[PDB]
C-alpha cells in the first residue's frame, strides 16, 4: 500500500515512504493525492520557493503509484 | 423592380442594425438639426465575399428614397493614374447633387488596402485623395457611404479614423434560419415537388454563404433538367412542367464546395439544457454568471457586483463541456464562439499569437457572446505533461493581455475547458481572468437518460427499447461512449438493411414475379453493439478529478461563522 | 483545321463535366434565360502543362458552335502599357459582338500571378482591368471565360472570387486508359508494326502527358527513320518504315517525363485476389467506404454520420496499402497516396500549409481515399517514444487534424492511416469524429500468402510444375515484402541463368563456327535456390507488440452481457 517517493529540487535529495490508507469506509481518511503531496512537501522541504512544480512531480508519481 | 428589404435575408439582424443607422437620418434630415446630434458619415460592411452586401446597401438607399451610387474597387484601380483621382472625386461632387444619398464603395480593400501591401506612388496617392474626400465630406449635406470589406485588417487604418468609416457592422455568415430564408427568396420562381423540404437542405447547408445556396439551387433546377432533357423559347409546357425533387437538391448538395468552411461561425447554438439534463449545480452557477448581467444589470448596480470575466471546466475527456456552454449559450439567446485546440496549437507553432486580438475583436463585435476556448492545455500538453520552462507560454500570454484589455461593460464570456486542471497556466486563474472552476463529473443515470435520448432523437428507434434501462447498468461511461454506442447501433441496422435488399434482390432475380425488412433500430441492434462498449475513461482517470475538486474548492471552506 | 471531341484523349471525365457544363446553356441560349438560372460565368481548368487545355477549350467551342477568341498570357503582357488593357478590352468586346461565344485566355498566371508576384503599377492596373471585365459579363449574354494556370493558388485570388472564375476543372494528369487513348490519337496517322502493344507501352509510360506522349511517338518514329536512313516522301517507302516495339521501348529510356512528381489521383488497379485475407478487415473496410456512396438513403433513414475515416497498424510490409487501394478499387473511387517522406519533407521545411492543398485536392477528386502512408514518420524524427522533449502534436499532424475537422461529410472523402508504430501517433487524431478506428493487419495466413505469390508471379512466364500452394505452406510467417523477395530472388537467377547459357552459345559458335531457350521458365530449382537465400523480415517477438496492443485494445471492451429485459 506504501510507495517511495524522494523530493529533489534544488540539488537535493531525500529519501521517504508514502502511506496509501484508501478503501476506509468514512472515505475521508482515505488518502487524497494533493493533501499528500502538500504535506510531504512541507515536511521534508519547508518554506522552499518554488515547490509547485516539486508538488506537481510528487503528484504525477503518486498517481502512477496508484 | 427594385431592391428593398424582403429582396435579402439570412441578416435580419445586421440590416436592421444599419437601418436603425440610416433611415431615420436620410428619411428625417431635419429632426438631426433640431436635436443637433452627429449622423453616422460612413459605415463599413465587412464579410466573406458572397454574402450580398450591395444587395443590402441597394435595398437601404431604394427603401428610403435618396439616391444611390456604386463604386467598384477594381473599377478605379483599372483606371489610369490621374483617371481614377477624377472619377473618384466625381463620384463624391455628383452624390451630393442628389442629396441626400448612399455611396456604395465595393471592394475598397483594391483601392486602400493595407499600407504594408503597397509599394507604388499613385497607389497612396489614391487613399489619400479618398481620405480627403472624406473628411470634406464631414460637413455635406447628409451623404453616407457604405464600403464592403474582406475584414478590418484588410484596408488602411487612416480610413477608420473618427471622420471616417468608423461605425461597422459584421454581415458575417447566414445561420440555419438565414440559410432557410435564402433558399426561398432563390426557389421563388421555381416549381420543386413537395417531397423538398427546404428546412432539412437549410439545416444541412453548413459553410455556405449566400452566393453558394444561389449555386446549389441553380445545379439543382440544371440537374432536374438535364435528367429530363434527355427524354425530351422553351419546350413551354414540358419546360412548364419541371419538377425539382429532394434527390436533385441533394446531389447538387453533394456537388457543391462551400467557401466558407472555414470561418468562423457565430451564432446562437441550438442546444437545450434537456441534451445534458443533469448537472443542477452547474446549471446554477452557469445561470448565475451568464444570465442575470445580461438580464438585470439593475441588479448588479444597485449593489457593488461587478460580473465575472469567465469560468473554466475541467474533468474527464467527453463529457459535456461543449455541450453545457453551448446550453448556457442558448438560454441567454447569446451568440457562441468556439476555438478548439488545433487552433491554439497552429496559432503557436506559427508564432500567430497576434491573432488572439482578431478572436477577441470577433467576441466584442457581437455581443452578448460566450466565447468557448475547448483546450486550453493543448499548448501544455505539446511541451510535455515538460521541456524544463514555466507554463507561461505566448498565447496564453495574449489570452491574458486580452482579458485584461476587455470592458465588463460588454457581455462578452470567456469559458475555459481542460483535461488537466493541474498543468493549466496558474496565471489564468488568477482573480479577474477565470475565477473560478466548475468541475463536470461523469454523467449520472438521469442524464445518462437524457443524453441518450438526445443522441436518438434523429433515429427511428423502436418503441420497444427502454433507454432507461440501456442507462441504468452503463454506469461510468462518458458522454462520448454513449453516442458511441448509438451509432453501433444505427450502423449494425444499416448493415442488416442492406443484406436484407441484397437477400430480396437476389429473390427477384431467381423469381422475377414487398415490405421493409427492418424499418427500425431493433433490440437486438443495441444488444449487439453494447459487446462492442468501453468504458473510456477508467477509476485511476476519475481519481485526479475527484482529488483536485476535494483539494481545491474545499480545501478550507471552514465556514462556521457567525457575527455576534 | 477544327477539332472536336475525338480528337482529345486521357480527359474524359473532365470532358463530360465541361460539356455538362458549358455546351446546354451554348446550345440553347433563349431557353437558359427563360429559365431562372445564371450559367457559368467563368471556368477556370488546371493541372500541369502539356494536357492540351486549349485543345479542350477549341473543342467545345467547335461542337457547341460558339465563337472562340484566344488570349496569349505572354502575348498581352509583351505589350507596352496601355496597348494590354485596350487588346483585353477589344477581346472581350469582340467575344460579346458574336455572341454565343468561348475565350480562353491561356497562361492566367502570367497576366494575373500571386499579388506577391505583381511588383509594378501597370502589373496591377492590367489584374485591376481583367477583374472589371470579369464583373461586366452579368449583362452580356452566353459569353463564357475559361482560363488555364497550373494550381489554383498560382493566380491572384480576386479573380477566384463569385461572378468571377468560379467553376474549376482539375485536369490533372492522364491515367493509363487515358495515356493508351492519347497514343492511339497521336499514332493515328503513323504506320507501326504488328510487335507494338501500346497498352504495355501506356503501362510503362507512367509520369507522361500528352505532350510527352507525342514526344515519345515522334522519337520512335525518328528512331525507325534514322535505321533506314541510308536506304517528296514515298508512301510505300515510308510503309516500309514500320515503327517496332524495340523502336517504343528505345524511346522509352530516351525520353524524360514532365509530370513524375505530380501527386497520382486514378482509381488503383488492385483487387481483393491480389491479397485474398481479413474478411474481416474486407467487411469493416466495406462498410466504411462502400455503402456511404451505394447506399446514401440508409444512413438518413436511421440518420448515421458515416465515418470520417480509419487506422491501420501492424509489421512492415504486409499490406496495409493493398488494402487502400482494392477497397478503393471496390467502390471505384480515386486514390491519393502520401508517403512518409512528403510529411517528413513537410516537418523539416515548416511547409505545413501544404496539408490544405493535400486536402483541397482530394476533396476535389470525391469520392476518394486518402491515405497517408505513414502517420508516425514525423513522430519517430523526433525520437517516438524513446526520446521526446515535447508532446506527440507537432505541425504536420496538426494541420491534418484542422483539415480533417473541417471537411464535410458530404463529399465522400475517406481518410485512411498506415503506421507500423501505433504507440507513438497522436491520440488527438483517433479522437471521435476523426478516424477513431483501429483495425490490425497481422501477417498473410495460408492461403492469403498463396494469393500473394499468384499475384507476385502473375507477369513472369513461370513453369507448371511449380506448387505455389505448397510453397505458401512452408514460408510461414512471411510477410508480403518477403514473398515478393522470394520471387525477385527466382527471378534473378533464372535471368542469371539464361544470360550465362546466351554467352556459353556464343562461346560455343565462336570455338566451332558452323536454336530452344535452354530456361524458358522459372524452373523449380530456381525457387528451391532462392527459398534458401530468403529471410523473416518481421520476427516473433516484433509481432507479440502488435499482439499485445490489439489485446489492449480489446480488453477496454466489455459489457458483452447485455441482457435488457
Amino acid at each position: 500500500e506504501a510507495f517511495p517517493i524522494t523530493l529533489e529540487w534544488g540539488g537535493r535529495v531525500v529519501r521517504e515512504t508514502v502511506y496509501w490508507f484508501q478503501y476506509e469506509s468514512d472515505s475521508s481518511l482515505n488518502s487524497n493525492v494533493y493533501d499528500v503531496a502538500m504535506k510531504l512537501v512541507t515536511k521534508h522541504f519547508p518554506g522552499e520557493f518554488g515547490s509547485e512544480i516539486l508538488v506537481q512531480k510528487v503528484v504525477h508519481t503518486i498517481l502512477h503509484q496508484t | 423592380n427594385e431592391v428593398g428589404y424582403d429582396d435579402i435575408g439570412g441578416c435580419r439582424k445586421q440590416l436592421a442594425q444599419i437601418k436603425e443607422m440610416v433611415e431615420l437620418p436620410l428619411r428625417h434630415p431635419a429632426l438631426f438639426k433640431a436635436i443637433g446630434v452627429k449622423p453616422p458619415r460612413g459605415i463599413l460592411l465587412y464579410g466573406p465575399p458572397g454574402t450580398g452586401k450591395t444587395l443590402i446597401a441597394r435595398a437601404v438607399a431604394n427603401e428610403t428614397g435618396a439616391f444611390f451610387f456604386l463604386i467598384n474597387g477594381p473599377e478605379i484601380m483599372s483606371k489610369l493614374a490621374g483617371e481614377s483621382e477624377s472619377n473618384l472625386r466625381k463620384a463624391f461632387e455628383e452624390a451630393e447633387k442628389n442629396a441626400p444619398a448612399i455611396i456604395f464603395i465595393d471592394e475598397l480593400d483594391a483601392i486602400a488596402p493595407k499600407r504594408e501591401k503597397t509599394h507604388g506612388e499613385v497607389e497612396r496617392r489614391i487613399v489619400s485623395q479618398l481620405l480627403t474626400l472624406m473628411d470634406g465630406l464631414k460637413q455635406r449635406a447628409h451623404v453616407i457611404v457604405m464600403a464592403a470589406t474582406n475584414r478590418p485588417n484588410s484596408i488602411d487604418p487612416a480610413l477608420r479614423r473618427f471622420g471616417r468609416f468608423d461605425r461597422e457592422v459584421d454581415i458575417g455568415i447566414p445561420d440555419a434560419t438565414g440559410r432557410l430564408e435564402i433558399l426561398q427568396i432563390h426557389t421563388k420562381n421555381m416549381k420543386l415537388a413537395d417531397d423538398v423540404d427546404l428546412e432539412q437542405v437549410a439545416n444541412e447547408t453548413h459553410g455556405h454563404v449566400g452566393a453558394d445556396l444561389a449555386a446549389l439551387c441553380s445545379e439543382a433546377a440544371l440537374q432536374a433538367i438535364r435528367k429530363k432533357m434527355d427524354l425530351i423559347t422553351i419546350d413551354a409546357e414540358v419546360m412548364n412542367s419541371l419538377a425539382v425533387t429532394m434527390d436533385d437538391f441533394r446531389w447538387a448538395l453533394s456537388q457543391s464546395n462551400p467557401s466558407a468552411l472555414r470561418e468562423t461561425v457565430v451564432e446562437v447554438p441550438q442546444v437545450t439544457w434537456e441534451d445534458i439534463g443533469g448537472l443542477e449545480d452547474v446549471k446554477r452557477e452557469l445561470q448565475e454568471l451568464v444570465q442575470y448581467p445580461v438580464e438585470h444589470p439593475d441588479k448588479f448596480l444597485k449593489f457593488g457586483m461587478t460580473p465575472s470575466k469567465g469560468v473554466l471546466f475541467y474533468g474527464p475527456p467527453g463529457c459535456g463541456k461543449t455541450l453545457l456552454a453551448k446550453a448556457i449559450a442558448n438560454e441567454c439567446q447569446a451568440n457562441f464562439i468556439s476555438i478548439k485546440g488545433p487552433e491554439l496549437l497552429t496559432m503557436w507553432f506559427g508564432e500567430s499569437e497576434a491573432n488572439v486580438r482578431e478572436i477577441f475583436d470577433k467576441a466584442r463585435q457581437a455581443a452578448p457572446c460566450v466565447l468557448f476556448f475547448d483546450e486550453l492545455d493543448s499548448i501544455a500538453k505539446a511541451r510535455g505533461g515538460g521541456d524544463g520552462g514555466g507554463a507561461a507560454d505566448r498565447v496564453i500570454n495574449q489570452i491574458l493581455t486580452e482579458m485584461d484589455g476587455m470592458s465588463t461593460k460588454k457581455n462578452v464570456f470567456i469559458i475555459g475547458a481542460t483535461n488537466r486542471p493541474d498543468i493549466i497556466d496558474p496565471a489564468i486563474l488568477r482573480p479577474g481572468r477565470l475565477d473560478q472552476l466548475i468541475y463536470i463529473p461523469l454523467p449520472d443515470e438521469k442524464s445518462r437518460v437524457a443524453i441518450l435520448k438526445a443522441n436518438l432523437r434523429k433515429s427511428p428507434v423502436a418503441k420497444d427499447v427502454d433507454l432507461e434501462f440501456l442507462a441504468k447498468m452503463t454506469n461510468g461511461f462518458s458522454g462520448a461512449d454513449l453516442t458511441e454506442i448509438c451509432q453501433r447501433a444505427c450502423k449494425l441496422a444499416i448493415r442488416e438493411s442492406i443484406e436484407s435488399e441484397i437477400r430480396r434482390e437476389r429473390e427477384r432475380q431467381t423469381n422475377p414475379s414487398e415490405d421493409d425488412p427492418v424499418p427500425e433500430i431493433r433490440r437486438d441492434h443495441f444488444e449487439e453493439a453494447m459487446r462492442f462498449a468501453r468504458r473510456s475513461v477508467s477509476d485511476n482517470d476519475i481519481r485526479k478529478y475527484e482529488m483536485f475538486a476535494q483539494t481545491l474548492q474545499q480545501s478550507r471552506g471552514f465556514g462556521s461563522f457567525r457575527f455576534p
